[PDB]
């Protein structure tokens, strides 16, 4: 089921979106 | 483990365990105190090493938790958390052997095929182990650290 | 092959299970015994002409089967079953070991009533050496070592019968 | 192509080896027929006995397709 | 004063490992023994094959035990990537001199033998040529069934021990098996 | 093995008569057909990976199979599954260009049952998975071609079964 | 056939058809609907082709049809006559399979040794199908005849 | 080529040249003159080609026209249009030869290998062959586009 | 080996150049001999063993060469002979319908004359033997034929010699 | 081949004699450099991919060489190439734990030179290649590391040229 | 020496080595200073060592040194003494590899061999080495007389 996943997961989206950084050379 | 890797090559070559083969026996029993415990750390530890080193990954790779990217979504991102979490059971286990035999068998060969049908991205699989070293070698003492590291490495160098 | 250690994380890892403090206890009892077992082969190593001479004192020579009709009689078969009794000494070793019963299976068990069928091989004779080279190994590697080993000598004999 | 499973035992009567020779000593295998009436032979000679013999793959007694 | 590593020395001995398919063994075990295969019989010196080199049916009914390492082995000569790499560019005697070398682990015994060889390959295929090797007597007490090949530098027969040497050990390929795109003699240094 | 062409030859070879019209009927129905078949299997090479990755994803993963405990955990076995399914595609094609079933049953169908039966692989699963990589593939190719195609994947699936 | 050999090479590399096999089982196909009128002309003249092959080659070869000769005596001469016809449908089969694997496995493998153990001329039979190819070529239109004269050209080839 | 693969096989199996073998070299040449008609208009509108296919991929991918990307920058978007130029090259080649001998000896034998040094994405490239392909089949006509797709098929079906 | 096709290709591409009229043209010259070549080389398979007895009578039989203390004296040494007359000339046959000469010196003329000088055989026979083949081959395969067929033939003449 | 622990004890060997004081300080040389060899050779080994590229960035890439007509021309002859410089560094690392070069010479440097030349290969460039490699191990391994390091590669270079 | 066998077994696997190779490879750089105590303690008893063990072996048994046995005579005793030093001095250099590469390429391959040329019998042989061991082991320390014994046990076990 991966249920701690699926809660973790939405947990993580929420607190940060990832759709702006753009990718860094670094 | 050990042990299998020095029977296999003594049974080859038709003969018993040389001084040199029954002397790493001796060494890695000893150890065996020791890696029980780095093992047992990072189970422990487990849903934190993923999840933190999971975030790194996503930082460091947005795209891939993106509309247009493969892991975007929240099934598809639980996903990617889960292949993190197995990941990382496989490397207490080579811990635990002191070789990569269990860890190969079970991960590594026929690795490439799957991914690359998937059409997950493995330049960045290997990332996400390098995370999972960072995160995990900060809840070990030096020599552990050392110890468990090997173990990190040989994943991101198999793929 | 499995060895002790990795029949542990085999088991866990069909549950998907991480390892547990129940699953380290069974780790540690190996890692207790491996020191034990170290020494016993060593021993068995430097003597292992020995044993095997012993054992075929007891059982297999002065008997109808080094006669000639009997399946040891001709140098070629003595020289065939003496060669068997080395492989049976030296894989209970690897099995003593490794702390698996496995590797008798996958090597020295697998094939081997149907081979000795075939060649007319007694197999009662067989176990009798066996089960007189474990008497002989018993003694010299001294009493605790003595129960490891009879484990991996009785697994034989009874996979062979 | 036919193709036979072929189990066979055969004895080392010259020479007494120290490695493992089981895998050689019994073995059931898949041969090609055109190589079959030279492996048979083989195992003759040595003073092995063919214990079985079956045609895997081909049908029996097709002027083509074989 | 002479070393032990002077006369035929230390290092090509533990070189030479044996290797056994067993049904029970482990896959990691299985495929080392496996690539031990192609890179003796294909020449893969980095000893690991490249995907295309492979055969997969041939490799998953090993890895089955429906068929033994010498079959495997029989079918890898067979296969059009032996072909490709080791019979279409060499000449009929360098061709015999190739097949020894990768079924057999040794150069060539004698002219007598390269010239049985040589009419083999006339009058039949590549793969008649390749089927009387692994049938051949030599392979069958050597390898038997079970055994994969190895370099083995024998020494019985007159001249082989050089022979074998200088096959083993310096005659590397030195030719191009594809003969499209060829590479021109100039622009050695890179600037 | 054996083709459309050749079956056709191989039944009057064994009457000994010459080809008659009723045969050469039989070869021109061959002929007719023959056209469509390649563009249809043009169109499966071309897309086969895709194929196997939809019919994957229809019935193998998001599975007990891929879950630890199924024959499809690990990757080793994963990658297996997915080895066999292309072998599938691929003789398919084969049989359909041909235009004869007997190449299926000559180098993949025969023992494959009892392989799958040793190795604990789940038949009921495998056969789905091959009609699913039918439905797929009856889309690409179109339906003329489909009708075609689907008989050589049903005899898979009958035999495995 | 063409579309055996082109599966049974691509099966060998491992790999679905490449772009040339698949063009040349497209050629094959259209070929196919003349290859079968050529084969059905050939079978209904195949009493008068035999015929006249073994007129000739007995032209040829007096010896075979001399005491010493294999073929003397009319059972031994019908026999001689049964082998044209045999070799005859060979051909046909030949021509619309667009390949000899047919007729190879039937008639050219062991076919030295066969005529060797009943003592017939293998050259002499190489003769009785040159004779059958000029018969056949004359019923035949000429593009017919050329590609008839192919699958003639092999049997004669694989018995020399 | 046809015809090198054609001998190659007979030289292994030490055999003269088969009637279908033979067979198919004559098809082969006849459709020569065609197949070169098809390579040159491929050649000539390459320049085309290769842009509108670019256009087709860097829209379908951003990522490798990006900061992250292999592609990123002057130098690297240039190297990749170079790429897809040689592939195109290649598959002219293909053509004429009428199989993918030439094609698969100089692009696809290692690709994968090269690729993963480079850190390209290897199905990128394989979806800037498919865009060329599109582009080359409106400019060829529908039974020479046909001839044409096999070729370029069997480059997108390597480079996977 | 590479074809007369290939050989164009190949210089294409070392300079990187695309395909150009001059290069097709060079292509369509090939094609328009092709036809003749596939019919030369059916003529030359079926009268490959007449073709052979034919040139040996005109230069290597009734000589000293045959006779005791001659390199084609034994049964052995006559086999050998007449088996290198039948390679040459099938791949004379394959290099015609190459159109290219690469093929000979891949696998025909590359160590031959070294060979032929530790074995003893002579190399001016050799040819003789290999011109009379041509003419011979002339006669069968007709005129047109003849002339791509004699170049081949010189070929190997002259990496003999 | 021949490790340092060996060639201390090979020299005495030949001398007949036991080991001495002297001898014993190579040894104990050689067991404190041990730990920091182990320490780079997994290094190295973990960044090997990317030890590979970059040194074909600095040296053999965006060249003539891969420009048409160049060695590392052609997918193939480009893999052949990265093949080639992936042993040359696992058998460096390998040396490096030894602390002696002779395995160098033994399996790498045996018929190189030779085998480079008739390819066409330019040692030049493998050369450069190879001190290429070196630069970026150094980096990785760091600076005590690497002067150990530096000598394997520089034996490499001198044997090709 | 244990770096020797290590490398060995990765060349084989055509692998880097791996952790827990590497690993091997630390713990015997880590035991090396006492091992080099262990071998030296032995060089200074070499004597000593030889003589007491050859005692005992003559008293195990008296047939070597006898009219019949090959030991008899001085120059015979001092050959059979000799040896003795031989395998001493094999398994010193075995201590400080760690591994007994070096007394088997020197001293246990052909051994057999050699000895029945000789005539010398090879138990006998394997007694001195035994009494070898004895002797060695008062000498050493308990933790240091258990390293040198399995290098003393390996050479019993090679020639018995
Ligand atoms: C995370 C690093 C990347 C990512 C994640 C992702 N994973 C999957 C799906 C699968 N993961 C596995 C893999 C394993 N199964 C095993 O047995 C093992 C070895 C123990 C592993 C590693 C499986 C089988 C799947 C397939 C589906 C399933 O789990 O049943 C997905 C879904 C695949 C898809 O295409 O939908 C995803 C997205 N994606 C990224 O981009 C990360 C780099
Ligand atoms: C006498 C010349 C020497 C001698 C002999 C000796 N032999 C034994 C014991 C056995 N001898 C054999 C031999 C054979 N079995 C066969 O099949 C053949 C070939 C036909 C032979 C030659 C066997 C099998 C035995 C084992 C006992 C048994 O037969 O059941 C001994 C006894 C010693 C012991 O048992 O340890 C002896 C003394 N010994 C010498 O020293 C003489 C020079
Ligand atoms: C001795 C206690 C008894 C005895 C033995 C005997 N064995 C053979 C022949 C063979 N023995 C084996 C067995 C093995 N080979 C293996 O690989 C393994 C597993 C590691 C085993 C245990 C085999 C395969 C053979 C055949 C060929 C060979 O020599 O290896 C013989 C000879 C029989 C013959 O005629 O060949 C004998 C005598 N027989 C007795 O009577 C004793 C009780
Ligand atoms: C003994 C009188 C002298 C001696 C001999 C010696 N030879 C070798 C090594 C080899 N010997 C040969 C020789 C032969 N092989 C053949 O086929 C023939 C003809 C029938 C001969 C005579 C070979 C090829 C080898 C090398 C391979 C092998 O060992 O089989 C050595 C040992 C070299 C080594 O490193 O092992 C020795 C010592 N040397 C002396 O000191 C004597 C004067
Ligand atoms: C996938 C749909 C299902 C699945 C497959 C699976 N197969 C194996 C193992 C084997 N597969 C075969 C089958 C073939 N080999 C061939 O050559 C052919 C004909 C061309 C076939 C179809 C074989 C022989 C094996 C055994 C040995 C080998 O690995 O080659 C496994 C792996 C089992 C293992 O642990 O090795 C699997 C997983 N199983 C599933 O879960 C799917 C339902
Ligand atoms: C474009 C579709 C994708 C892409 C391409 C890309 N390629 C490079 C660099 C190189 N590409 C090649 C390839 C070849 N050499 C050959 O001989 C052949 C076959 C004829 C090919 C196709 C080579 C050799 C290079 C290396 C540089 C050089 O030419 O010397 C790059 C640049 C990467 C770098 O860091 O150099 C790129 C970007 N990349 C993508 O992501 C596109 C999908
Ligand atoms: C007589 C029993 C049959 C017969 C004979 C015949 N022979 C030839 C020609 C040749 N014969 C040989 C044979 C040999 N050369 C050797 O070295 C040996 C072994 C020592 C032998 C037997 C050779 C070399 C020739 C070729 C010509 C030459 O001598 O240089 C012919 C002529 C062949 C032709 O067709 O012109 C004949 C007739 N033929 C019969 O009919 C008898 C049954
Ligand atoms: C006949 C015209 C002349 C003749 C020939 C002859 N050749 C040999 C021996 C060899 N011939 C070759 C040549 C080839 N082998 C090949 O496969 C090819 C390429 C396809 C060629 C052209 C070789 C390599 C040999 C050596 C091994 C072998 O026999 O195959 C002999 C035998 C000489 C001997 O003593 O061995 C002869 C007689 N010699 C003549 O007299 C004619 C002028
Ligand atoms: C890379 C820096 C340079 C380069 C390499 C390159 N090598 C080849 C071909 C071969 N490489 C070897 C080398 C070895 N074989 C061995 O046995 C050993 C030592 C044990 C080595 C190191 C061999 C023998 C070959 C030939 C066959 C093969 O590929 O296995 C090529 C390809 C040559 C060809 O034409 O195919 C290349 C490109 N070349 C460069 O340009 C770089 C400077």
């Amino acid at each position: 089921s991966l249920g701690s996943w699926l809660d973790a997961a939405r947990d993580l989206i929420s607190q940060n979106d990832y759709s702006q950084k753009a990718i860094e050379v670094e | 483990s050990v042990l299998t890797k020095a029977i296999v090559n003594a049974d080859a070559e038709a003969r018993y365990l040389s001084p040199g083969e029954l002397d790493r026996i001796k060494s890695f029993v000893a150890s065996g105190e020791r890696r029980l415990r780095i093992a047992q750390t990072l189970t422990e530890a487990r849903e934190r090493i993923v999840k933190q080193a999971g975030d790194q990954l996503f930082q460091k790779r947005p795209d891939v938790v993106s509309p247009g990217g493969n892991a975007y979504g929240e099934k598809m991102t639980a996903l990617c958390l889960r292949d993190l979490d197995y990941y990382l059971r496989l490397v207490t286990y080579g811990i635990v052997a002191g070789d990569v035999t269990p860890i190969e068998e079970i991960g590594i060969i026929g690795v490439k095929e799957m991914y690359n049908s998937l059409q997950t991205p493995i330049p960045a699989v290997a990332e996400g182990v390098r995370a999972m070293k960072n995160v995990a070698t900060s809840l070990l003492s030096g020599d552990d650290a050392a110890e468990a590291g090997f173990y990190f490495d040989y994943l991101v160098g198999a793929m | 092959m499995q060895d002790a250690i990795t029949a542990v994380i085999n088991n866990y890892d069909v549950q998907g299970k991480y390892l547990d403090g129940a699953a380290l206890d069974k780790l540690k009892a190996y890692f207790t015994t491996g020191a034990v077992r170290v020494r016993a082969a060593a021993v068995i190593s430097s003597n292992a002409t020995t044993i095997i001479k012993e054992a075929a004192a007891k059982a297999l020579i002065y008997s109808d089967l080094t006669r000639p009709g009997g399946n040891m009689y001709t140098t070629r078969r003595y020289a065939a079953c003496i060669r068997d009794m080395d492989y049976f000494l030296r894989y209970a070793t690897y099995a003593m070991l490794a702390g698996d019963p496995s590797i008798l299976d996958e090597r020295v068990l697998n094939g081997l009533k149907e081979t000795y069928n075939s060649l007319g091989v007694p197999i009662a004779a067989t176990v009798g050496g066996i089960q007189a080279m474990k008497e002989v190994v018993g003694g010299l590697v001294g009493p605790d070592a003595a129960k490891e080993a009879s484990i991996y000598f009785d697994y034989l004999s009874s996979g062979l019968s | 192509s036919r193709y036979f499973k072929v189990t066979a035992c055969i004895p080392s009567l010259k020479r007494v080896r120290t490695g493992r020779e089981l895998q050689n000593t019994f073995f059931t295998k898949l041969v090609p027929y055109e190589n079959w009436f030279t492996e048979q032979q083989r195992i003759q000679k040595a003073g092995g006995k063919v214990l079985s013999v079956k045609l895997f793959t081909g049908v029996q007694g097709a002027n083509t397709g074989v | 004063g002479q070393s032990v590593e002077v006369g035929v020395g230390t290092l090509r001995r533990q070189l030479e490992h044996i290797y056994r398919i067993a049904p029970d063994a482990t896959r990691s075990e299985k495929d080392v023994a496996i690539n031990a295969i192609y890179r003796q019989v294909l020449d893969v010196f980095a000893g690991i094959p490249p995907s295309y080199l492979r055969l997969s049916e041939a490799e998953s009914k090993l890895k089955n035990n429906e068929i033994s390492v010498r079959e495997f082995v029989r079918r890898l000569g067979r296969s059009e990537n032996y072909r490709k790499r080791f019979f279409e560019p060499y000449s009929s005697p360098k061709v015999v001199e190739l097949l020894t070398k990768h079924f057999l682990g040794r150069a060539p015994i004698s002219q007598q033998e390269i010239s049985t060889y040589v009419q083999i390959l006339g009058t039949k295929g590549l793969a008649a040529a390749v089927d009387a090797i692994v049938e051949s007597p030599e392979y069958l007490t050597i390898f038997n069934e079970d055994i994969v090949p190895y370099r083995r530098y024998p020494t019985l027969p007159a001249g082989n021990y050089r022979a074998s040497v200088r096959v083993n050990d310096e005659e590397l390929i030195s030719q191009s098996w594809s003969s499209l795109s060829p590479t021109y003699t100039g622009y050695q240094y890179v600037t």
